[PDB]
């Protein structure tokens, strides 16, 4: 899935728990409302754990 | 309009604009303008009824 020309919002992202995995290879997570980037995909699977 | 398509990136929506279907063969009564530039790749739109 292909998410473009939107305002990104990670807030909801990172303030959640249910999560087990918040690695954020490349880029640190601590800086992403100031980064403005062109494309961004979203991918989705289920494998164990 | 075309026979398929395979991938692309941009769609837009906007406001709903309700038309007339139904077409005659009197004078006419109003007068539409467009104009479309392209300047670094920026698509511009001005039109005024
Ligand atoms: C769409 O697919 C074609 C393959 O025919 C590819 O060349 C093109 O880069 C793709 N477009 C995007 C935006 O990924």
């Amino acid at each position: 899935k292909r998410i473009s020309n939107c305002v990104a919002d990670y807030s909801v992202l990172y303030n959640s728990a249910s999560f087990s995995t918040f690695k954020c290879y490349g880029v640190s997570p601590t800086k992403l409302n100031d980064l403005c980037f062109t494309n961004v995909y979203a991918d989705s699977f289920v494998i164990r754990g | 309009v075309y026979s398929s398509a395979n991938n692309c990136t941009f769609e837009y929506v906007s406001q709903p604009f309700l038309m007339d279907l139904e077409g005659k063969q009197g004078n006419f009564k109003n007068l539409r303008e467009f104009v479309f530039k392209n300047i670094d790749g920026y698509f511009k739109i001005y039109s005024k009824h």
